[PDB]
């Protein structure tokens, strides 16, 4: 019943508010290693009546560039679409997406000016991108303030916090890619795991000279 | 049509004749292309009627409305800007006009604007139609030091010359002295034809 | 008496509230079988007064995709002819209806929008897209928030969490349409049929290979 | 001190408080019959210096199509003059006014549009419209949250549930127009009737294959 | 503190409380008599140095249609030019002002407008237009609710009530003008003569076939 | 805390509390006299410091219309200046300001506006315009509601009530400019002279024939 | 927690609040004296980090015309700004600012208008413009509230009150410039000087003739 | 509960609220020396995650003139780009940046906007500016207020008095470029260093004559 | 109408004749064609009066507010950049004018700019109905071993011939020689048609 103004401690509480709804999102997480980077969600599912895959949480922002999201499912797809055709627009002007850095600071100053403008709602939601670009493999991630940051490593969502930590411990610099999945995959799991079962983890990956490659279901099953 | 505007001493004078024509049909007989526009202003218009007319209207109030927000009268060479600033403007969609504004600030002042903003001052000048004629007898005898009965005089005859070489200028040649001791002040009828009839001129 | 704004807890209490208004709304169901996909709502009158058909609650967006809702009536109307209108535009200018999956996406971003942007209250209602498209029988349901997701078989309105239950349970994955819409109208009795009868329900369906078909009052009250 | 929003149960309370305008509207009904439709209003007047007729609660949208209205007097004009154009705009453009239901349907969406945009107070009018087009004799009915709907008899204002209540009765389907009269007047009568004296009705009907007849003063008396 | 919307009983406040301020406002009052129609208020005056005259009550909106005012006296003067230029309008468009109801109308519309375009408060004014047009003479009032009636005879401003139950009572039809003005006079005396003195009426009247009347401080001192 | 809306008793709280800063405002008048009309205002200096006439409360609209104005000074200049630019406008279109009374019409109007047009506070002050226009020597006055009327006599400001009274009582009609600017400085000095020294007042005066003249240190100081 | 509007007084409680900024500024005045005039502005400096000079209080419009301010200093750069091409403006079309009283009115309306137009705070600033023109050598001063007069001397900021009694008292009419800037200084100290050394003030002149002269610093510590 | 308006003494709340909100930011500072001005920032490193350099927080806004930010992170990056493409815009229009005293204003004049124009949060952040322009080295440090002054040297964020009292003390004046990025990170180490440690601080300087020289990982390492 | 603007080791100078006429009818004997545009700069105006005055205010003002906001004086490679960018941003409806802009910063320098924003820098230049005849005197005898006196009398010379066969140029020829030391300085009448006489030139 009052804002997006500063508290008298310097705060913008609907800013706060907004970071709660994404925590609880589901979980999911990213690193760099060999030479990619890879994604992976954590994909609980309910009712036999959903229709499986069709509820991809990585999703696709070009060949080369994918991106995860966590908090309001409504504005994460909306503010994911808005990357999409931002991303088209760099590629029809300069010819090429050279620096993906570029990529996340549009929707991030997209994000900022929900932050000040007055009579409008802030985005409730966090996301991460990843992708190799002309600088190499890159690792991001967004709060709903607009706040970016660079990785080597992240998660986000509801168990960020556990495996963040399992990461910041046991995380291996330029781990293979078979070894880095399972790192990862350990990590998502040892964090929400309080309620034992993985379920089936969406994830995908892409390496320095090629497009992203999504793993099928048995391929996951196989880390699982 | 002709006007013309002239400097001497602590003096401007401006006249003009009146006829207003549509080509060689002569349709109005007395119009008016002399008009004051502030305390110690006058203007000449001379070139379309429609856009002439309208620019002295919002020449004229411009300028009262300058004066009670600034407690003076505006400069000479300040309504000769303005008025350069308006029609330059729109010069490509100009007021198809040439204004002669005469008047006295801290001295007399005379300058000739152009349909595109163009602002010459000069120490006389013509303006219209006849413009030649005069520009010739003015070259031939106009003199700094002169007094203002006989600058008077002298732009009497150079428009009567005009009126005789030029058939779109014609009528009731009319004038109007400004000093800073009286102000603008416009020659009664009767005197004006009384000096053309004394120096033998004719109309 | 304060907004569209979230609260500390990280939620839309306006986007709830709206919910509510859909949950008081009439019972209908659908669910993919065979070949093809069907719909079903529970059409339950009052007075003798009413044109009966003419409350037609399933309702054609074009030949080959129609849609049922629940919630408030006029803001179903108005969100149904803005789906028809955008489903036009994708025609004209691509030449085809392709993807359905994309009409809903656009309907529900328009309901999105009303979840942040100031003075603007949002749609009181949810709805179910039925149809097949390039890809196939498809389902759709979108909720007040613009979320959206496809399923196998699904329901909503007043006795969602039922009728849902009863297929969650006895779903049967490739039903023959007579038998599909047999489990159906028996799920829909279930649920709603607290108070005993099933009254006369309105019931339409189509399969891959052509236009939709709705059913006749006598075909119906043959299963009925 | 609040709004048009939802409430915490899922109601407009705005539209509501709107709806109470309407019931202290005067009462008035019309109902299919034989070959045509009729409608009647109560005009009930009070001083003899009121100038009589020009009190018109029946209006015509256009030769073919006249609707009755309750509520908010001012509100009810410029609602039913936005109808009166938007008519006409139908029969520009296509040539002829079709479809009725279109008609009903469009100035439902005005009034719908004031239901969520923000500031700005609903139309406090419920209103219905009676008429033959290319379908056929057609009458439906509007309140102020946008909800239309289709008859064969109802009322509106006032005595709504009373008289509604024995139309619900004793209306009979195909009454030819001398007797459909009747029982209107007669229905009508009972209802607003606590206060015995029925005044002076106002009373006109349409035929299909003609235009619209005003009933005269004693035409009326005649069934009074 | 809180609007321009409806109470939990149905009612614009707003617009109730801009009644108060028209009740406070002078009083006058018209009649259709003989063949024509006549306006006279009641022109009470203060100090001996306002300019007489000048405070002009019943204004013309042209030579064949005049209208006088009750409530905030600048509220009624916008009011007035508005109807004004928008009598030339038509005049303009058409040729000729056929039916003055319209003129009533438009201006009507304009007041209705603030009864619930949010931010704006409505005219707190109330007047009546009389005039001979295409159909004849003419009388109608409007108040801030941009209700508009014709009348036989009425009147408005503070006196109200008690004025319009005289002629309630004694209005004779067809009264030829100095009958009818002195019917009026009368009428206008008792109500507000609460306070003895009448003073000096204001009164002016137009019969068909010709332009208005105003009459002269001596002719009406006559019927004083 | 609340607003430019109606109270209970039909009144505009924000335009009283408006006319309050009017009331605190310096006292001066007018009247009409013999063949023209003349304005006169007190003059109250403090500090030394001050430019003296510099702070000339009577000022040209045009050299044959005056006004002197009494509440908040800026809104006061800001008005002013509105009826200059305003009084030049109607001398370039039709070549002449006729009528002096619709100058101040316009500006009433202006002020007027912001009486109802919800976000932005009125303007607090009152003011009288004082010429000889097409019909002769006239005085108006104005206040902060946009109410307009025409005077013979009349004050405004501080001591309005007081010096208003004496005049009301000695006002001389047709009294020659000598003895109208005495009685005029007289009432003047009684209403606000509770403090004895009258100070030095401005005077200024018009007559038919003629532009304005300002009256001179030593011509003033001649009537003191 | 209500606004810019009129309290039950007749007060722009904002505009006064705004008044309180300004008081809490630095102290400056200034005087007409000989055939010019000149500015004088305590610079009270804190660290030895400063960039000493940098922080001009005095500032040029143009090279005739100074000004000088206090309050919040954003607020009074901006609106120097301002006026430095509001200056540049009547230069370029009317060749010469011949009267520097319209520039300061210019700015003082800006001014003003933050005083009513709703949503936007005052600018908390007041200042002083001092500078010859066609008209002489000329001093005003302005209030957040728009309120512009002229002086012959005046001060502004913190000691206010104090610099403006010892003028008040001790100030000399055509002081010659030396004797001048040292009654300044000397009025100067006495006020602001509770706290005994005046450190080094900023000092500039101009006079009849010719442009601005900004005093040097051992120019200005001679008279220290 | 309240907002961006004076409060009873003088001050705008919210940019103090905001004021808070840089405290809370890391701490930088800067110097001019010899013939130069150095940068220096504390680069407090949390996770082995983080891509070490990426979070760069001595900005650069051209070859020759380069910025430190504290505050929220997002206000001070979009402040930062601002500031990039104005300079860009001087650049482009007058062929050189040559004041660059004058880009600080501009984006400070953008800060100040938000201090005034109602419905928008304020810039919850403050930076220093340094370079070498047409005048030499320069050093400007800015607040949310819009505030903006020279310095010899100054600091800002988290440890401000600190730091600022040590050079407050220890500055010395022309001291060559080795010594005063020597006493800057002593300076530095004193202030935050509560906490002992003083990590990787980020370090960068200019000499007049050339563009900026960034110091490496090693070279800093030397000082530290 | 002619102008020209020259270089030479520390100083820059600036000179033009002043008819203004229309075809054939010379109309003002005494325009001013040179314009001290700022402390250590100045520009020759050439072209369409209207546009150039404005053009010329436009200039003025801007430079002044430059110079206030920030406390030094706008390079000349700057100001002519601004005026290229202004009229190049408005090609296809131009202000028909060409202009000279000379002054000096850390050295000497002179631009010649067009219609269409482009501008160039060259040692010296000339602008103008004339400016052939000049270009050729100058191409003949102008060295960058002058000194500022040689300078003045080679400018007085270039313009005089330039009068001769150039109907469009004539009257009274001024000049204006702008140094670090004194600033911009324009010659004194006399002291002008002094050198003239001497040197035995004509008008």
């Amino acid at each position: 019943r009052a804002i997006t103004v500063f508290s008298p401690d310097g705060r913008l509480f609907q800013v706060e508010y907004a970071r709660e709804a994404v925590k609880k999102g589901s979980t999911a997480l990213g690193m760099k290693f060999a030479n990619g980077v890879l994604l992976i969600s954590d994909k609980k599912v309910r009712s036999r009546l959903i229709e499986q895959n069709s509820i991809e949480k990585i999703q696709l922002i070009d060949d080369y560039v994918a991106a995860v999201t966590s908090g309001l499912v409504a504005d994460a797809r909306v503010l994911v679409d808005f990357a999409r055709i931002s991303a088209q627009q760099e590629k029809v002007t300069y010819g090429s997406l050279v620096n993906i850095e570029n990529l996340v600071k549009r929707v991030a100053d997209q994000m900022q000016q929900y932050t000040q403008y007055g009579g409008v709602r802030p985005y409730g939601v966090s996301l991460i991108f990843a992708g190799i670009d002309q600088i190499g493999p890159r690792l991001f991630d967004c709060d709903p303030a607009g706040t970016i940051n660079e990785y080597k490593a992240t998660a986000i969502g509801s168990g960020k916090d556990a495996v963040v930590s399992f990461l910041e411990r046991e995380y291996k610099e330029n781990l293979p890619e078979k070894e880095a999945v399972t790192l990862g995959i350990k990590a998502l799991k040892s964090s929400l795991e309080e309620g034992e079962e993985l379920k089936a983890p969406e994830i995908a990956s892409i390496t320095v000279g090629n497009k992203y490659r999504i793993y099928d279901q048995e391929e996951v099953k196989k880390f699982l | 049509t002709t006007t013309v505007g002239i400097t001497l001493k602590d003096a401007v004078i401006m006249a003009t004749e009146r006829r207003v024509t549509m080509e060689n049909f002569i349709m109005h007989k007395n119009g008016k292309k002399l008009f004051q526009i502030d305390t110690y202003t006058g203007m000449t218009i001379a070139g379309l009627v429609g856009d002439a007319q309208v620019l002295v209207r919002y020449m004229k109030a411009e300028l009262e409305l300058y004066r009670l927000q600034r407690r003076v009268n505006m400069p000479i060479e300040a309504v000769a800007t303005l008025l350069s600033n308006m029609l330059n403007q729109v010069k490509y969609m100009p007021y198809m006009v040439q204004l002669l504004v005469g008047g006295i600030d801290t001295a007399p002042h005379v300058f000739s604007i152009d349909a595109a903003g163009g602002s010459v001052e000069d120490i006389y000048a013509s303006t219209g139609s006849g413009s030649p004629f005069v520009y010739g007898v003015l070259e031939s005898q106009y003199s700094e030091k002169m007094t203002v009965d006989e600058g008077v005089d002298l732009v009497i005859r150079a428009i009567s010359a005009a009126k005789q070489r030029d058939s779109a200028s014609g009528g009731m040649i009319d004038v109007a002295v400004i000093t800073r001791k009286d102000g603008y002040v416009q020659l009664p009828t009767d005197q004006i034809e009384s000096r053309i009839r004394k120096l033998g001129l004719i109309l």
